[PDB]
RNA sequence: UUGGAAAAGAUUAGCAUGGCCCCUGCGCAAGGAUGAC
RNA sequence: AGCUUUGCGCAGUGGCAGUAUCGUAGCCAAUGAGGUCUAUCCGAGGCGCGAUUUGCUAAUUGAAAACUUCCCAAUA
């Protein structure tokens, strides 16, 4: 859910 | 005089549906299933010559029940551009007003 | 068998307001309806 | 906490001993008069009574 | 976090804002990676329950879908933009244009109140609703 | 009778309805008092 | 046989209407909520929510404030 998004976004900053 | 009301005259439940977009609901304001005959023998009026649509417009259901419940349940329900409601209608012609006048001031 | 018990005044009070709105609004739905035109308000 | 809708009142047909009662005493009627006006010729108060 | 889900397909966000008509549709075109879109996104969850009931804020990735970012043209890092019953409602800030609001509001009130207004200039069908703010000046001293 | 051009319904106020408190006529429960050569 | 008690519901009348009327949906509550009298006495409400709903008429502003065509010209 909100999880993978949140893991992306951070992945990249 | 104005010779419309003779297609419309069959002791039905007429409503006022007015207030409404010049072009919204232009050809389908009749087109709703809320009861058995819709509005009947009703349409939306306009002011002629121009293209324009002047507001109000025939609402008349067959049947007088279904057409309070339907006026209730649909009241200013979304209607294309302009979400219209719906009100009693007039039917006030000379042969109302005489009478009113006799039964006014007497 | 067939009994019944004792009610309360609270409810007495719901039932009595709920009862005459129920009656006001069917005589409406009766009366406005297109049906038979109601008399002039009283 | 929800948030109350962005809705606003349909129409106005009742007044006197029926919504005139609210409209009289909890929004009483002030004076309306002698506090509204300005008198834009003349100074009544000083300069800077405020 | 981004509580708000944002509509990966391009179509998808399409379709939600033909999904509600009843309230209000905000989309936040701006990328997650900038601080600016994470102030707007905080900015949302700050009125994510509170404009719930009268309004449905979606976030979404210029990256993921670029139709919007080329055919709305909307260039700004973070720019909000409204959308009512497929109506595109424009506010009357005073930046010049009223497409997006562009300027991060980091006031949760102002926000709660331009919502508010957006959504009754929609009932009342106003393309271009009175915003109830000086947006052209920087509103600081 | 004949003849040529053609606020997306709002503001303000009273009246009754409506809400309750009282009575009345109606309908009737369980009872209460009485007349019954 | 006539009347009547708790009175009920209907219909009419009188009055009240922000403190009030009610739902009260959150909570306690006939298995007692509350106390300067009465304390070995009294015994059913209180805290918070929200409104006072149904229609008609006049007026008022506006160019138009709405119910099935219209401004025009010698006549009939």
């Amino acid at each position: 859910d909100i999880e993978s998004s949140l893991k992306q976004l951070a992945e990249r900053r | 005089e104005d010779p419309s009301l003779l297609e419309w005259d069959a002791d039905d439940f007429r409503i006022f549906c007015g207030d409404l977009g010049n072009e919204v609901n232009d050809d389908i304001l009749a087109r709703a299933f809320s009861r058995f005959p819709s509005f009947l023998k009703a349409k939306v009026i306009r002011d002629k010559r121009t293209g324009k649509t002047k507001g109000y417009g025939f609402v008349s259901f067959k049947d007088p029940s279904d057409y309070v419940r339907a006026m209730r349940e649909m009241n200013g329900k979304y209607v294309g551009s302009r979400p219209i409601k719906l009100r009693k209608s007039m039917w006030k012609d000379r042969n109302l007003d005489v009478v009113r006048k006799k039964q006014k001031e007497k | 068998v067939t009994l019944g018990v004792y009610l309360t005044k609270k409810e007495q009070k719901k039932l009595r307001r709920q009862t005459r709105r129920e009656a006001q609004k069917e005589l409406q739905e009766k009366v406005r309806l297109g049906l038979m035109p109601p008399p002039e308000p009283k | 906490k929800p948030l109350p809708a962005p809705l606003d009142g349909q129409r106005k047909k009742r007044g006197g001993r029926r919504y005139r009662k609210m409209k009289e005493r909890l929004g009483l009627t002030e004076i309306r008069k002698q506090a509204n006006r300005m008198s834009f010729g003349e100074i009544e108060e000083d300069a800077y009574q405020e | 976090s981004y509580m708000l889900p944002h509509l990966h397909n391009g179509w998808q966000v399409d379709q939600a804002i033909l999904s509600e008509e009843d309230r209000v549709v905000v989309i936040r075109f701006g990328h997650d990676w900038d601080p600016t879109c994470m102030k707007m996104d905080e900015v949302l969850y700050s009125i994510a329950e509170k404009v719930k009931n009268f309004a449905v804020i979606y976030l979404v990735d210029i990256t993921e879908v670029p139709d919007f970012n080329k055919m709305y043209e909307l260039y700004d890092p973070c720019t909000v933009m409204f959308f009512f019953r497929n109506k595109h409602i424009m506010i009357d800030l005073g930046t010049g244009n009223n497409n997006k609001i562009n300027w991060a509001m980091e006031d949760k009130q102002e926000m709660v109140d331009i919502i508010e207004t957006v959504y009754r200039g929609a009932r009342k069908g106003r393309g271009l609703v009175v915003s109830p703010k000086d947006y052209s000046t920087k509103y600081r001293y």
